């Protein structure tokens, strides 16, 4: 699958947000804040 | 582009490269044009701003994609080299009050 | 948006959409 060495050496992180059906995507913002 | 808006729940993926301070987004398996470049030593909190138009609004998914560590690896120093996604009890949802 | 946009019966989970007060009154009167 993925490269284990790259996965260990990387400083990249991920997350996701699932907007459910029936919720307007124009009313939802996704990202990061300080 | 043109979607049905409801075939599957929309999955907006946020990717943070801390070694370069680069913030990228994925709409549906597709890289978005919007990107951000943060200053070194910035501390970024995952955030969602939502105006509820349904009893079910959204959900954080603390998984991972190919060649990217999960969020728990960067959040917790004890899991800095743990590819398995985790949601420890310390991590919780806060709201502006 | 839509203009530019064996068997799978899969359809849309639809009951989660909201309606305003006027929309609800519309639905009530037309169901009546």
């Amino acid at each position: 699958r993925d490269d284990y060495d790259f996965l260990m050496q990387t400083s990249t992180y991920y997350y996701s947000v699932r907007i459910f059906p029936g919720q307007e995507p124009a009313n939802v913002w996704v990202g990061w804040i300080t | 582009p043109g979607q049905g808006r409801n075939n599957n729940g929309l999955e907006i993926g946020c990717v943070v490269d801390a070694a370069s301070g680069l913030l990228t987004f994925i709409a549906n398996g597709k890289e978005l044009s919007t990107y951000y470049q943060v200053e070194p030593s910035t501390k970024l909190f995952p955030a969602v701003f939502a105006q509820a138009t349904s009893p079910n609004v959204f959900q954080f998914e603390l998984g991972r994609i190919k060649n990217v560590m999960p969020l728990s690896a960067g959040l917790f120093k004890s899991e800095h080299k743990n590819p398995v996604p985790q949601c420890p009890p310390r991590l919780h949802v806060q709201f502006l009050s | 948006m839509a203009l530019y946009n064996g068997y799978s019966p899969r359809a849309i989970d639809m009951s989660n959409v909201t309606l305003s007060r006027d929309l609800h009154a519309m639905a009530e009167m037309m169901a009546e």
